[PDB]
DNA sequence: AGACGGCTGGCACGACTTTTGCAATCGCAGCCCT
DNA sequence: AGGGCTGATCGTGCAAAAGTCGTGCCAGCCGTCT
């Protein structure tokens, strides 16, 4: 039920279906809170 | 220059130098600092706001 | 008094063509003038949150797009799916052809035949609509989607089979005979026609955010105000005091030279702008001597306006009135017209009048409204009807001032009763 | 392009475990942005564009 | 079923507009060339 | 000791070729009636 734009359709296409399956993603928010912080001289990125 | 480096502090942090105001207000601008601190920042309603 | 070729005075006046004086006249480019000066202001030295919802459809194509995903479609059958609902226009229709798509597709096992189906489980999409064709198919698929108790169903779906020219060219004699129409049964199919929701996708645009920029205002309360042509929005910088005191008591004879000639820019960029506001009020003041007179009259009552008449009311430079009538807008309580419509065409009058060519367009269009719906009245009429109001205007004006007022054919325009 | 692999390679995310933080430089700075900006315009009310 | 008619639109010619492409020569006099 | 000559500062137009519009007019065509 977040800001995760490609976990909505899927839901909801599982729901319909009767999948009752999620897989997390990441909320857009936290690219939100990474761009804004790389807007000041700050850099930070994600490791494997 | 002096201009320049003061508008940049202010485009960083307004409430800390200077004081930017809007067109026929008094209240200060929401730097790329304030949208980050306060009761109004990302940080907060980041935890499930 | 009268001797020719006499003793020559000596001339106490120049021209003095700058082209410094061209751009302070800037064609008045407003809005770009405006980012002239600001431009130049910058190169001057010593010179001068919200609610944000953020939330809409996006014209129904997300929603298309849902629909389809929400449809159980394969992977494969997914993307081409996703393919033709991107080859969707505003209105509903395919941009791209079928060809097209196979060829964007770019795989030789992907056939015709297939992309049809694909197209076709497409054409069933969600709104209406969704035809990607000529709204005849458009209508083929909502008087699917309609019952068929509707009368003349079966014959509004012959004409638009293979008679559809027929019907495009109003030929009602060759259409009832080829199509054994009976009398009166082809107003009920163009009244079941009028209600086929044409351009379906058009209303599912229902936002549009209006566009208007103030320029020069005509209120004229009371006869004659002084309206303000955007006075607010007009400029009217001025230097750095400030700083040209500090200029003033440079030590350097070089530095206050440097600041004499900002101060001479200075000086030249308030002429500029004196120039501009008292040209936009003697352009004002000329248009209030006859602009009440139009507006009272109306829009077929317009005479006709001269540049060069204007400007030697005005008593300014020919040339300089044309250069201002450009990129010039003026808001009325009428509405908002350019500066040029604003200004009127000429064309001959009866009776030692000149009328202008909106004048004559604006009474064949109001001659227009006043005709019979079967059969519209012909260029002939209009030409006859123009005789009648002795504006002199031939059967030719009154085909330009038809163009003008975009009057549909004659035979195009004529409909059953 | 295959047009089937294209759609797919779009939804895809990494392990994106250990975040890390540090300070920045110009050409990494240049590295991350595409365009240089140089007007201050922002939009044209005349086409909208 | 070939001609009447009116339309339409191209084709032309005068009459009004209009845009861009246009700036020297000073009277100071000190400096440089001869 | 005498000549050259150099750059400061020098402010609302216009016109001429081009373009473009007003107006008229002819040529064909289809709807039609004979």
């Amino acid at each position: 039920k977040s800001d995760d734009v490609n976990g909505r359709t899927k839901m909801y296409k599982n729901i319909v279906d009767g999948n009752h399956q999620m897989e997390p993603g990441m909320p857009e928010s936290f690219n939100v809170l990474l761009k804004e912080i790389r807007s000041l001289g700050i850099n930070i990125e994600l490791e494997d | 220059k002096r201009m320049l480096q003061e508008a940049v502090d202010a485009l960083l942090d307004n409430g800390r130098r200077g004081r930017a105001i809007t067109g026929s207000n008094k209240r200060p601008l929401k730097s790329l600092a304030d949208m980050i601190k306060g009761k109004q920042g990302r940080f907060r309603q980041n935890l499930l706001g | 008094m009268k001797q020719g070729l006499q003793l020559r005075l000596s001339q106490q006046l120049a021209m003095t063509p700058q082209l410094q004086q061209a751009i302070r006249l800037l064609q008045l480019s407003t809005l770009e003038l405006q980012q002239e000066l600001q431009q130049a202001l910058e190169s001057n030295p010593l010179l001068e949150l919200p609610v944000y919802q953020g939330e809409t459809t996006q014209t129904l194509q997300d929603y298309l797009m849902w629909q389809v995903e929400l449809t159980p479609f394969t992977d494969t059958d997914r993307a081409i799916a996703t393919s033709i609902v991107d080859a969707v226009d505003d209105t509903g229709y395919l941009t791209i052809q079928i060809e097209d798509i196979v060829d964007s597709i770019g795989d030789d096992e992907i056939g015709l035949e297939e992309v049809e189906a694909v197209l076709k489980r497409i054409q069933r999409f969600d709104p209406v609509g969704v035809a990607a064709k000529d709204l005849r198919d458009c209508l083929l698929i909502q008087l699917s989607q309609f019952a068929k108790e509707t009368p003349w169903l079966e014959e509004a779906r012959l004409i638009i089979s293979d008679h559809l020219d027929l019907l495009a060219n109003h030929d009602f004699r060759t259409l009832m005979r080829v199509t054994r129409l009976k009398e009166e049964v082809l107003k009920e199919a163009v009244n079941l026609i009028q209600s086929l929701d044409p351009r379906p996708g058009q209303s599912i645009q229902t936002s549009e955010p209006e566009y208007v920029i103030p320029d020069v205002l005509v209120r004229k309360v009371s006869g004659r105000w002084t309206v303000e042509l955007n006075a607010d929005s007009i400029p009217r910088l001025k230097i750095n005091q400030q700083y040209a005191a500090m200029g003033n008591s440079a030590r350097n004879d070089a530095d206050g030279q440097f600041i004499r000639s900002n101060l001479q820019e200075a000086r030249w960029l308030i002429k500029s702008l004196e120039s501009r506001n008292d040209t936009l009020l003697r352009v004002s003041r000329c248009i209030v001597e006859q602009q009440q007179a139009f507006f009272e009259q109306g829009e077929e009552y317009m005479k006709p306006m001269v540049l060069a008449d204007i400007a030697q009311a005005v008593e300014m430079h020919e040339s300089t009135i044309s250069r201002v009538t450009t990129q010039k807008y003026l808001h009325s309580p009428r509405g908002i017209f350019e500066l040029k419509y604003f200004f009127s065409s000429h064309v001959n009058t009866e009776g030692g009048g000149e009328a202008s060519s909106t004048a004559i367009r604006a009474l064949v269009k109001k001659l227009i409204a006043a005709e019979n719906p079967a059969k519209p009245l012909s260029d002939s009429k209009l030409t006859s009807m123009l005789s009648e109001q002795g504006i002199m205007v031939a059967r030719r004006t009154v085909a330009k001032y038809r163009e003008s007022l975009s009057i549909p054919p004659s035979n195009q325009r004529k409909q059953l009763v | 392009k295959d047009l089937l692999k294209f759609l797919k390679a779009q939804t895809k995310t990494e392990e994106f475990d250990a975040i890390k933080i540090a300070l920045a430089s110009p050409d990494m700075i240049r590295s991350w942005s595409f365009g240089e900006v140089k007007k201050p315009e922002t939009i044209n009310y005349r086409t909208f564009k």
